[PDB]
RNA sequence: GAUGUUAGGAGGGCAAAUCCGCCGAAUUUAAGCAUAUAAUUAAGCGGAAGAAAAGAAAAUAACUAUGAUUCCUUUAGUAACG
RNA sequence: UGUAGGAGACCGAUAGCAAACAAGUACCGUGAGGGAAAGAUGAAAUAGUACUCAGGAAUGAGCAAUUAAAUAGUACCUGAAA
RNA sequence: UCUUAACCCACUCGUCUUGAAACACGGACCAAGGAGUCUAGCAAAUGUGCAAGUGUAUAUGAUUCUUUAAACAUUUUACGCA
RNA sequence: AUACUGACGUGCAAAUCGUUCAUUUCAAUCACGUUUAGGGGCGAAAGACUAAUCGAAAAGCCUAUUAGCUGGUUAUUUUCGA
RNA sequence: ACAUCUCCCUAGUGCAGAUCUUGGUGGAAGUAGCAACUAUUCAAAUGAGAACUUUGAAGACUGAAGUGGAGAAGGGUUUCUUGUCAACUGUGAUUGAACAAGAGUUAGCCGCUCCUAAGGGAUAGCUGAAAAGUGUUUAAAGGGGUCCCCGUCUCAAAAGGGAA
RNA sequence: AGCACAGUCUUAACGAUGGAUGUCUUGGUUCCUACAGCGAUGAAGGCCGCAGCAAAAUGCGAUACGCAAUGAAAAUUGCAGUGACUGAAUCAUCAGAAUGCUGAAUGUAAACUACACCAAUUCCCUGGGAAUAGUGGUACUCCUACAGAAA
């Protein structure tokens, strides 16, 4: 913006978006983190790992809670346990849900996880 | 003449005077006269023109694998680093 | 014709090897296809 | 599966003794892959590789007892020897290229561009 | 001056926008056309660089003179050629 | 010109680089060469047309069935004129 | 509004052409694309600013440095035309 | 490939088919290999032939050559008007 | 995703027409047409369905300058077995040189491979700005013998020559 | 269960037919800024390969859609394998690897996987023991140095 060196056009940011390394996939399945633990970190947004526990805040499903099952960094979804969906032949899998429509409660802390926590703090 | 023009000449035109090229590889090695028309071969001058634009650009460096000039980029950004490796844990 | 060397041999069973269609594995997750009368080699 | 840091500790007749291993269960392999009865085919993937990392650790580490051979004076290889523009390998050296003559050398020692300001 | 698979080395080839060398036309214009024009251009064969080329006075002036090269603004569509 | 950026009172799929795409490709020419047509489902197909009936089989229909929507059914947006 | 009726009138459009309804020419039909422009230099006209001057040229300067690739300024007496 | 100016003449065919006729041991016919390339070749000569192309091939470029000549040249109302 | 008539700059800005360009589509019309090469029939099998698939019985034709054997060019898996019927197979079709899956070409002795020819490309030179034009034409370059004697090279016949 | 001349023309409704219009757009475009040569240390070009299941682009070269190293770093799945409480699985970086056959292409060649000649050669082990006809070298011109020959 301020800075003339990195573009500001609508194509080549889409481009990025599109077109991403897993590596900046993982950095853009962030999510918002849960109030308390917001506030006791003063930690605004963490990656999710696979078995995490989140809060729905939009779509039809919002007010659920529960388990991360599995992620889809590739085309940007999450599985969550209760968001079951029934294909057509009535053969059960997971909503997919875009990482920004969910708040995170209970992360799983590994050795990795806690350093970058210490880096935040 | 039932084996004259047209339809008559069509039908003796069996016998191939161009084959591949090992050099050029499109298939413009007249093989009576022993020479490849486009790109040169056995001529050790590669035989190219200016008046094909089309000609000039369709054989263009970058038309194929680029191996070394491929490695090189990257490779004359980190210069500096020559022969080295990133320092042991 | 019924004579032929090596480049020949080897280009002619690449193209057979080639002409082969897609994989129905792959697709789950196009084709150029030569017929022989209609599309000559022009080797 | 092999780990390279692993491999490196490793004698060469022992290491190539276990690369000619690896490559005979690897053929054993590529005939039951041939054979195509109930193949366990997907380890073959993972066989490849390990050859391949066998045959890194053992040319670097040769090549580096090569190069050790080879430490001082001229006359090292020239597939060994540093790689960079044709060029630069055929220019007069940087050393050469800024020296000069004496009647010059005793010009630059009579006016040195100094320093300076204005009252 | 030969000879050498002698010892150490080099050149060759590709790519070409800008750059440099040769070689080198016609359509066209003149309401025709032959000189002039197109044009010291297009094509052709060669050589380079990250820029090259030019460069330290066998220069301009006629002034109270200036003082290697390049480039811009200019002189100037002028002296001049036809 | 090659590569890397940043751009725009530019074009918006018969336009714009020949090329928004598996295009300097298919395809055509003895060969030098010539050289295309060719984007869009939906929010989500980890929602892609289940099941039943009549059908040799294509297929059709459903009191059956996904979806907010199927005269949205994958040569899927809107769907003009002849 | 649409629709036939009936009375009165009504000759293929475009075209070059003195003269086209022509036994002159182009037009099976529909869709989309499809043709007085841009630059240079000149002129008059009119608007507009200044005036015996005018035009800041090239260029320098800045707490100019998302916009800013223009906008701003002219040293704490070049040049065009008159 | 002489004639039937036969059949065919939106073909079976960008020269075919039928019937007729000429040629057959030599200035014979056929293949394969080989030679000569565009104002150039090659020509028992017809301006013949040189890849369905010839009183100057094909390819690409100069090139968006040029044209007192042909065709086309797009909304409305109103005014003066050859 | 859309406007601006409040005002004003800017334009690749208004189509019926160019035997316009490109794309679609009619009327012509279920019409022209599917006219070379003597002839097919009967019964059965297959299959959902048979004039034109398969089998059998008849009748016939090609008539050894063969719709027969072998081969070259050229094509290039077209072969062959097993499936098979969306498109194609200008009628039908279960057929197929179509489509899908596989399989298949084994040489001391058969060819190429070796040799030279008509020939091509170079060396030695010499010309040409170079590009190229030439080819022993002012040669200190390849082979055989035991320091001598020969002496430009190379590719060029799948029907000449040639080891089995 | 009856009743409708048919055709042609025209009209409206509702569709087939067709792909215009509108709406988009990981593309073009021009300008400006910036750096800017690769090659006998064998390039570009071209072939021939290479995926467990793999055709075409992409990618890569018999170690072949990744190796080593680094930084990220727990997943990866179409099937099937694999890995995690950090040198594996995933990415990016990529400075060490490797580097097919060719191609100036350079041993003589060339519709050849043809053909010479000279070196035989490679590995293991600490000064010895095993392997393989495999692997190299051998173009033309030039230069500097050396050599024994000549006039």
């Amino acid at each position: 913006k301020f800075n003339k060196q990195k573009s500001s056009s609508r194509r080549k940011m889409r481009k990025a978006h599109f077109t991403a390394p897993a590596g900046l996939r993982r950095k853009i399945m962030s999510s918002k983190l849960s109030k308390e633990l917001r506030l006791k970190y003063k930690t605004r947004s963490l990656p999710v790992r696979k078995d995490d526990e989140v809060l729905i805040c939009r779509g039809h499903n919002h007010g659920r809670e529960g388990k991360v099952v599995k992620i889809n960094r590739k085309r940007y979804k999450i599985y969550v346990e209760r968001v079951t969906r029934e294909k057509v032949n009535g053969e059960s899998t997971f909503i997919g849900i875009h990482p920004s429509n969910v708040v995170l409660t209970k992360l799983k802390v590994d050795k990795n996880r806690k350093k970058i926590l210490d880096r935040k703090a | 003449g039932k084996a004259g023009k047209g339809t008559g000449s069509f039908g003796k035109r069996n016998g191939k005077t161009h084959f591949l090229c090992l050099r050029c590889g499109k298939r413009s090695y007249h093989l009576q006269k022993k020479k490849c028309a486009s790109c040169g071969y056995p001529s050790a001058k590669k035989r190219r023109f200016n008046w094909s634009v089309k000609a000039k650009r369709r054989n263009t460096t970058g038309t194929g694998r680029c191996r070394y000039i491929k490695t090189l980029r990257r490779k004359l950004k980190n210069k500096f680093t020559e022969g080295s490796t990133p320092k042991p844990k | 014709g019924s004579i032929k060397r090596f480049r020949l041999k080897q280009r002619l069973g690449k193209c057979r090897r080639q002409n082969r269609p897609v994989p129905h594995w792959y697709r789950l997750k196009n084709t150029k296809r030569r017929h022989w009368r209609r599309t000559k080699l022009g080797l | 599966n092999v780990k390279a840091y692993e491999l490196r500790t490793l004698k060469k007749k022992e290491l190539l003794d276990k690369l000619d291993e690896l490559k005979k269960e690897l053929s054993g392999l590529r005939i039951s892959k041939a054979l195509g009865n109930s193949a366990k085919n997907s380890k073959i993937h993972g066989v490849r590789k390990n050859v391949a990392r066998v045959l890194t650790v053992y040319n670097q580490k040769r090549k580096m007892e090569l190069r050790q051979l080879y430490k001082n004076k001229k006359f090292k290889p020239y597939n060994l020897r540093k790689k960079l523009t044709k060029n630069k390998r055929l220019q007069l050296s940087p050393k050469q290229k800024a020296a000069m003559t004496l009647r010059q050398k005793k010009k630059v020692q009579n006016f040195p561009q100094r320093k300076y300001l204005v009252v």
